[PDB]
RNA sequence: GCGGCCGUAUUGCAGUACCGCGGCC
């Protein structure tokens, strides 16, 4: 099965897209694992890997300009701690279609500071209970989720209920 | 009623919310229809006669497909989109 | 200059400088 190249880099499309930032393409290529990313030289602010076959998101190097990531279609059912470090300017993050299961499975996106934006559309995490509440209460800068906006009074509502002695189980078991 | 497409490869959207900044619109609207296919562009305007509506270009026709039976009255921030294929072809996929 | 809340009108098939109006906080 095909790998991450810089060849397959540099051969894809890399162009303005329609909202006006710098993409590479890397869609459709079956890609089992993230690799050679380094050899984007920091170029994009958005790389586009809908469609391949991920089942974690890692291996990451440093990319200050990325600031929106597409990850449609793939199997992605874990995700690396820390990569904050590798892209701090993450803004959106577009995981449509893959297999996060567990509300703690989601922890790794916290310390993004700059994160306004996720889709867990079509991800087993979507329909667990208090899925909405919890990413109210957990991710204090979230503003859209799965195309929802987070409204204040919801965010007010969420912390409201975690702290009830209800709301203080559900937390416990996410841990 | 009215005459049906031919399945195109744009879609058009209505119903949107029309309190949406545009450039925030056509964000979320590239993030939400990503998931079809490759898109060429999306045409969106704020006048009287065009806001509320968006058309978004696949370069594929079976994305567009998906894209529309997927999504029809999906609530994008909370309001149902109506989709359907465009009426004409868009200019962007001019032979 | 920067927001929040509420309401109201347009439901419209396009290719864009920009994009409705009003009330409260
Ligand atoms: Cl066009």
């Amino acid at each position: 099965m095909v790998k991450l190249t810089p060849e397959l880099i540099n051969q894809s499309m890399q162009y303005i897209n329609p909202v006006r930032e710098r993409e590479l393409d890397l869609r459709g290529y079956k890609i089992p694992q993230i690799e050679n990313l380094g050899a984007t030289l920091d170029q994009f602010d958005t790389i586009d890997l809908s469609d391949n076959d991920l089942r974690k998101l890692d291996n990451l190097p440093h990319l200050p300009r990325l600031k929106t990531l597409l990850l449609n279609n793939n199997r992605i059912l874990r995700i690396s701690e820390g990569l904050e470090e590798a892209v701090p300017n993450l803004g959106s993050i577009i995981l449509t279609g893959n297999n996060l299961q567990e509300l703690s499975d989601l922890e790794p996106l916290v310390g993004f500071t700059k994160l306004e934006t996720i889709s867990l559309l079509i991800n087993p995490v979507s329909t667990k209970p208090n899925y909405r509440e919890y990413m109210a209460y957990k991710f204090p800068q979230l503003r859209l989720l799965d195309f929802r906006k987070i409204k204040q009074k919801d965010r007010q509502a969420a912390q409201e209920f975690f702290r009830t002695k209800q709301g203080k189980d559900v937390l416990k078991e996410i841990s | 009623g009215a005459m049906e497409m031919l399945p195109n490869q744009t879609i058009y959207i209505n119903n949107l919310n029309e309190k949406i900044k545009k450039e925030e619109l056509k964000k979320s609207l590239y993030a939400i229809f990503s998931q079809f296919g490759q898109i060429l562009d999306i045409v969106a305007l704020k006048t009287l006669k065009m806001r509320g509506q968006a058309f978004v270009i696949f370069k594929e026709i079976g994305s567009a497909s998906n894209a529309l039976r997927t999504m029809q009255g999906f609530p994008f921030y909370d309001k149902p989109m109506q989709i359907a294929y465009s009426k004409s072809d868009s200019d962007i996929v001019a032979k």
